[PDB]
């Protein structure tokens, strides 16, 4: 509804940009490869090697992006 | 009739305490206790003595007439009379 | 002696004429009554220790930590063998002394196998034990002329098949039950003296022969034979040491990821029943659960790096200490904080914090870095707060929806 | 001891509040103690800042009275002096010098305060630039500025006013062009919403004088360059120019909606003031010049309605004559009318936000405070509504 | 603008000199006969020390803000701040 849109811009700008920065953080998170991440090393410590741990990392970024 | 002005100054806006110095740094008329009236007024008596010494050192013909101090928690006017002096304690608001 | 009679001079008619002059000054001075304008005037960590040894803590990887109730301020910094010392015996366990403030190991408890979560032994401080990667559990004794384990477990069917992720003590010296949780869906409630055949080798498997792989599931404080179960994929439970609940009997699921640490409530200062167990996992949140939720009562916050551990403060009953894989320590209380941390900072550089264990003496977090150095931190100011029933209110309202 | 050390410490970042409180408390000691119907209360002037510096606006401080923005224009007589000057003056203090000074860079126009901001002073300029001023700041300098965005106000700003509650308050400036811009009250480099008042013929309507009905409707009366008083919603399906009120012979110089409930029900009315030489009464729902007023000789510039009496207002002229007007009594004459020394062709009239006193924004230089005390709100609610009904009927011919 | 402050506050009548002394007692602001008024600046430095000792010893929490003095021949004020101080001398005009 246009009244609410004319007043929705207030929140809309900051909220959309906040989620945008969150998606940008997710971008920067997946720019680096999995073995260069510390999640790979501690997963490897928890018997989650760089192949079967990379799926947890990828699905984790998937969960946060979704 | 100082007592009627005293009675007017009871519920006046901001009155913290109503005393006077009586014997040149030794006050007697006290609506408060021994330190707040007598010791604090004797301190201020020595302090206005130092201030009269200051202005007398500027010019010995130039004595002092009236004093007032404002601060955070109180506003105190000091009227130096001839032998005894005067202290009136009051709120800033 | 100031005066024989104060009243007569002041009671007079001419000394009060000088007082009438003074009240004339008073009437002259009180008439103004103007006040001052404003014009827009306007008017917790401690860095306890660091464990660097030239032979047993050379940038290792901490398996897990454990604070002994008996002889407090001591922790077995169970350091799994890193690549810095391959020839040295794997899973280096070392007792420490917060009371002494040392950087040199007090005793060495090294083993031939990759020891995981070498915890203490109640009423046996020097007889340190530890579960391994091989599926066996090893019991060391520094005072037995063998820093190598004096009571090794054979890798037969009585022991565990898959790696033993969490060995832990249950009960005092009378009932020294040592539950060794493995990633086979089988645990073994050992003893603190003999470590050959398991005393209570129950199985945390489902109705099928699946490998219920745990991820270092911790224990509730008190050891009331009820232990929380956290597997490598949610599976948030509360299994019993005996009876029919010695498995996957109960079910509080709806969780994603390996529960790295499932810690219940710490020492009750001014809170409720103290049974709420949160779940530190790979889902980048520490979801809260209870013995009646069967839902993630309240999910915590994490955004970079997996939460590898959680432990609650025994001093302040409503606050805890959770981690990430970067260095943040979002320590905060449920009664006063929604998800924001009361204190939080990334550890020096960026270490993937594997462990955080509150010291049994009081409010000191054994922040286990990725390096084989347990840089412990004391929260200080965050002491026990009374009327902490808001913790229960927060938990109930979040248990509703 | 040495001049280098002094000019260090004087220009150091320590003496700022020291000089501020020094000037403030020494001026605070200027009130002399002693030891022995239109008010014409007090003139407010300064030759260091006001001489050929005509006033641009005036507005009382909603929060903290005895503070009103004396926004001015700057003559290019001394071009080196800052173009645009906005000051504040005081009543509770009683001195000669103004309260503050604010250097600017362009001819300050329509500068006012900022609601929910006890220390933030915004101001439109002739450059189209919009500045801000702060009390917790420590200069004469605009604390912030605005860029000259393609959608921003390049044309001079004539009516800048805060709009909204403290959870959501905006600030809207308007150039001559017609674009209106929404602003954030913290940052200032970016227009929040910058639409444009557009009409089918002459899209960029040359607006002037905005005012709002108290109740913060997204509708605001807008004084056109030649009568054509359009009022318009801020958004919805009526983002720009929405309704047309016209029938005015000249340039609209001042506008104002109804003030709060004096006695009567709200009485959704507003007024104009133009070069037609007459003030016209107008309601929000008529498309009719409801009731025109007196043909005072010369132009009529500003007009303001008293916040206290629901039916009395004031205006100015080219003669320097505050011709205030109540309407419960009069129908064709001013109720009380006073003049000023000489004939300074005045430019601002301001009822005080506090009510029952009035600031006449004098044109050349000074600011003269007036006051009244016999005009109050007796419960003539329907008596005034009766008068409004008399107008609604007698104009029917 | 400090000279502008000097002009604007010396244009205020009664004032014979804006002679403002710092915490150091150094004439950081003097407009009159400096060997004469530097003695008086050092005096009122010592007696601002007296007044601050007075405030902070009679009361723990109070802060000295401002001082009012009526002499015989003139009306002199003292403006102390938290870091530095002020002196100016004015006549009844």
């Amino acid at each position: 509804r246009p009244h609410i849109r004319g007043a929705i811009r207030e929140y809309q700008t900051q909220l959309i940009q906040r989620v945008k920065d969150d998606i940008e953080s997710l971008h920067d998170k997946f720019k680096v490869q999995y073995p260069q991440s510390q999640a790979c090393k501690m997963s490897h410590v928890r018997d989650l090697p760089p192949v079967s741990g990379s799926i947890i990392w990828a699905k984790q970024i998937d969960r946060q992006l979704t | 009739e100082v007592e009627e002005t005293l009675k007017r100054l009871q519920s006046q806006k901001g009155v913290q305490g109503i005393i006077v110095v009586n014997t040149e740094g030794i006050p007697i008329k006290s609506t408060m206790d021994n330190p707040t009236t007598t010791q604090y007024a004797s301190l201020m008596h020595s302090f206005i003595l130092k201030a009269r010494s200051t202005v007398r050192d500027i010019d010995p013909q130039n004595d002092l007439t009236f004093l007032r101090i404002r601060s955070k928690k109180n506003e105190i006017m000091v009227a130096p009379d001839k032998d005894y002096f005067l202290i009136v304690i009051q709120n800033p608001t | 002696l100031t005066e024989e009679e104060k009243q007569q001079i002041l009671h007079s008619e001419e000394f009060l004429s000088f007082f009438d002059h003074s009240t004339r000054i008073v009437e002259r001075a009180l008439s103004e009554q103007i006040n001052i304008f404003f014009d827009y005037s306007g008017r917790k960590l401690s860095l306890n220790r660091q464990f660097f040894d030239e032979r047993w803590s050379k940038h290792r990887v901490v398996s897990c930590l454990d604070w002994s109730s008996q002889y407090p301020e001591l922790l077995v910094a169970s350091y799994n063998n890193n690549e810095d010392a391959p020839h040295e015996p794997d899973g280096v366990a070392l007792v420490w002394n917060m009371k002494y403030k040392k950087t040199t190991p007090e005793y060495v408890f090294h083993c031939q196998s990759a020891v995981m979560s070498a915890t203490f032994a109640k009423f046996h401080p020097n007889l340190v034990v530890g579960g391994t990667y091989s599926g066996q559990i090893v019991l060391w004794d520094n005072r037995s002329n063998k820093r190598t384990p004096v009571q090794r477990t054979p890798l037969s069917a009585a022991a565990h098949t898959h790696p033993v992720y969490c060995v832990n003590v249950v009960g005092t010296q009378n009932a020294h039950n040592l539950i060794s949780i493995s990633t086979d869906g089988k645990i073994c409630s050992w003893s603190l003296d003999m470590l050959s055949h398991p005393q209570d080798s129950m199985e945390l498997v489902h109705k099928q022969s699946k490998a219920v792989a745990v991820t270092s599931m911790s224990f509730p404080v008190g050891d009331v034979n009820n232990f929380v179960v956290g597997s490598e994929e949610g599976s948030v439970y509360t299994a019993c040491r005996h009876g029919s609940k010695a498995g996957i009997s109960e079910m509080f699921e709806g969780h994603q990821g390996p529960i790295t640490g499932i810690h219940c409530h710490a020492a009750v200062g001014a809170v409720d029943f103290s049974h709420l167990f949160v779940t530190s996992s790979f889902d980048w949140t520490v979801k809260l659960w209870s013995t009646k939720n069967n839902k993630p009562l309240y999910s915590f916050e994490d955004n970079a790096g997996y939460v590898y551990d959680v432990m609650w403060s025994p001093t302040h009953p409503a606050l805890f200490a959770c981690v990430d894989g970067m260095g943040r320590l979002d320590l905060w209380n449920l009664n006063n904080d929604t998800e924001v941390p009361t204190a939080s900072i990334s550890v020096e550089g960026n270490p993937a914090l594997n462990r955080v264990r509150w010291t049994h003496s009081g409010r000191e977090i054994a922040v286990g870095d990725s390096e084989g150095q347990i840089v412990i931190y004391d929260v200080g100011e965050q002491i026990a707060v009374p009327r902490n029933d808001e913790w229960a209110r927060f938990g109930r309202t979040l248990a509703e929806i």
